[PDB]
């Protein structure tokens, strides 16, 4: 059905159809909440959900894949303790892709071992990953997540259950899915810089009740270039068509 | 290996 | 820093000092050393569904100590217990992981 | 500034 | 003192085999790195992460075993300044057992002191085995990660995530270990070649803090000998099993 | 003969000579005079997690040693350390510590 940019008499343009928003965890998005449990390993979560919520975007396939895979041998990573995000699904392009839900679970990390080539069935990754922040003021003109980076001020998981805005933490802690941008209402100006209405919904790897349920709502412009917080820093986009 | 007819469930 | 981990340490602020002594109630049923109170000059903290601090305390003849607990998300009261137990480790283990 | 920029007439 | 002359015979001898790419780590056995920090005490490591390996890989019990029943309980080997792994796996075997990595802690370059009923802990080898220069990428496959011993060069401290490229040490002065090998597809710095090399995937007592998780990467090929730095002359391996 | 240790004696590089300059600014630990730099004579070496590279030096009237000092791994800032230092020995007598 024919829904936005249409040339009707004279004058065109380029796959710039909107230049508003609407959140996509509802027009076809995200893949269920997750608990970090004594262990700060969000890379996985992030990279991995990713990989997974880019299954039941790109193909209607619903992946629900593992992160103690990840979490149990990636051996470029520094453990439940340490990972990043600027190489965290570069070792699912050389693993086979990471091993699977409903066969294997997340377990802690009481000092464990891997289990990787044990199983029959693996899904995995073909394409690469990296989101500028000029592919981060249309965002989500891929229809599908990313994997920027979040900085809490600490003043950040106080189950707001709303918004948040502020001056963030100091460096970029914790590692935040992208569940889409919202627009509720436009600026409703200032002397400089009025109150912001607009949104951007974020998953997250604490818990599973927190906040908007899992989720956290922040403060974008008209764009997404003018935030804080330091999101837009580390984008990563892993596609496996 | 384990394919098709080898593994248990 | 790292997404999961932290950076370098920061100074020893009195409210690791409140971990600390609920970290000390739980360390004596099971330590051999039948514990108390002890002093907090040292600390590192981490993002994970909690806060994931470490609590460099002194103790013994000559040797120092290290200890893991975590603030727990804001749920109910953040009432830490722990996450790791490495007695009468110096001050030179780089702020170590249990 | 060029995302759409119908500048001119 | 028994060798490879009835012993890879069930494994490996009464079977041949294959592969081109197998690590003991990614395959449910092998244990923590750790380190030795000033104290001349770089075979301890070693020893104990071998027996670690070996029961994780038998009956995949899972154990931390402990450096510091080793390094002042040496009644053959040397201690705080060098010593020898070939008879610190059989001081071992004299003891009954070694003390759980958190049943007798560590400390560092310090004058401690050494106790053996400090434990219950029955951690114990029935006998080991001597392994050749020559067998080393079927030493590590079949028989477990063998307790290697490297040189050291001031190129070698220099970690990175990638292979070995550069020279070696001017005497083979450490004591490492060796849980794998594998191939890896790569260009050519100046051509569209199909180069293929091949690497060997070792163990560090160096900080879990270097690039590949304490595990350094260097130069060998399906010969097992074109080592760069002599990494298998001392090799030998427990025998818990 | 050994895997992983010390190894027998050495004449000299000046790049140990780096190491022995930084004797000053590693003391006021109990050096009780007033050898403002001590200086240098021989050279030995040991590889452990860091070049732990060691040697010895001279004093006022005429006493050597035998030192336990620490570079560092490829870490955090430029540290050099003292771990054990010891005084009133002979030139002939040479470099120990266990
Ligand atoms: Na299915
Ligand atoms: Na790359
Ligand atoms: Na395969
Ligand atoms: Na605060
Ligand atoms: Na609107
Ligand atoms: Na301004
Ligand atoms: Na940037
Ligand atoms: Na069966
Ligand atoms: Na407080
Ligand atoms: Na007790
Ligand atoms: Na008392
Ligand atoms: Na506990
Ligand atoms: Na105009
Ligand atoms: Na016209
Ligand atoms: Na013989
Ligand atoms: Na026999
Ligand atoms: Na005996
Ligand atoms: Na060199
Ligand atoms: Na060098
Ligand atoms: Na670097
Ligand atoms: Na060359
Ligand atoms: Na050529
Ligand atoms: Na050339
Ligand atoms: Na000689
Ligand atoms: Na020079
Ligand atoms: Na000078
Ligand atoms: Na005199
Ligand atoms: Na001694």
């Amino acid at each position: 059905q024919m829904n936005y940019e249409e040339v009707i008499k004279k004058y065109k343009g380029n796959e710039n159809f909107d230049h508003a928003a609407y959140d996509w965890r509802l027009h076809s998005g995200v893949t269920p909440v997750k608990d970090q449990k004594n262990c700060g390993s969000c890379w996985a979560f992030s990279s991995i959900g990713s990989v997974e919520s880019q299954y039941a975007i790109r193909k209607n396939k619903l992946i629900t894949l593992s992160e103690q895979e990840l979490v149990d041998c990636s051996f470029k990573n520094y453990g439940c303790n340490g990972g990043l995000i600027n190489n965290a699904f570069e070792d699912m392009i050389e693993l086979g892709g990471i091993c699977t839900d409903d066969d294997y679970p997340y377990v802690s990390d009481a000092p464990n071992l891997c289990n990787i080539d044990r199983c029959t069935e693996k899904y995995g990754i073909k394409n690469y990953l990296s989101v500028p922040d000029n592919k981060l003021k249309e965002a989500l003109r891929f229809l599908g997540p990313i994997s920027i980076s979040v900085a809490v001020s600490d003043d950040f998981a106080f189950y707001k259950e709303g918004i948040f805005d502020g001056e963030c933490g100091d460096q970029l802690n914790h590692a935040v899915m992208l569940v889409g941008f919202g627009m509720k209402e436009i600026v409703n100006p200032l002397t400089k810089k009025g109150e912001k209405h607009y949104y951007y919904i974020i998953k997250n790897s604490w818990g599973q009740q927190w906040g908007e349920r899992g989720f956290i709502n922040i403060e974008t412009d008209e764009s997404g270039l003018m935030r804080k917080c330091g999101l837009g820093t580390d984008a990563f986009i892993p596609l496996i068509e | 290996k384990e394919i098709v007819n080898p593994l248990t469930k | 820093m790292i997404p999961g981990g932290l950076s370098e340490a920061k100074p020893a602020t009195p409210e690791i000092q409140e971990i600390v002594d609920k970290v000390k109630p739980q360390l004596e049923e099971k330590t051999n050393e039948t514990y108390g109170k002890l002093e907090a000059v040292q600390y590192k903290t981490q993002v994970v569904a909690g806060t994931n601090y470490y609590i460099k305390v002194r103790a013994g003849d000559n040797k120092y100590m290290h200890l893991r607990v975590f603030k727990s998300l804001p749920g109910q009261n953040e009432d830490l217990v722990l996450t790791g137990y490495q007695v009468d480790k110096n001050k030179d283990d780089e702020l170590t992981g249990f | 500034v060029n995302p759409l920029t119908k500048k001119g007439e």
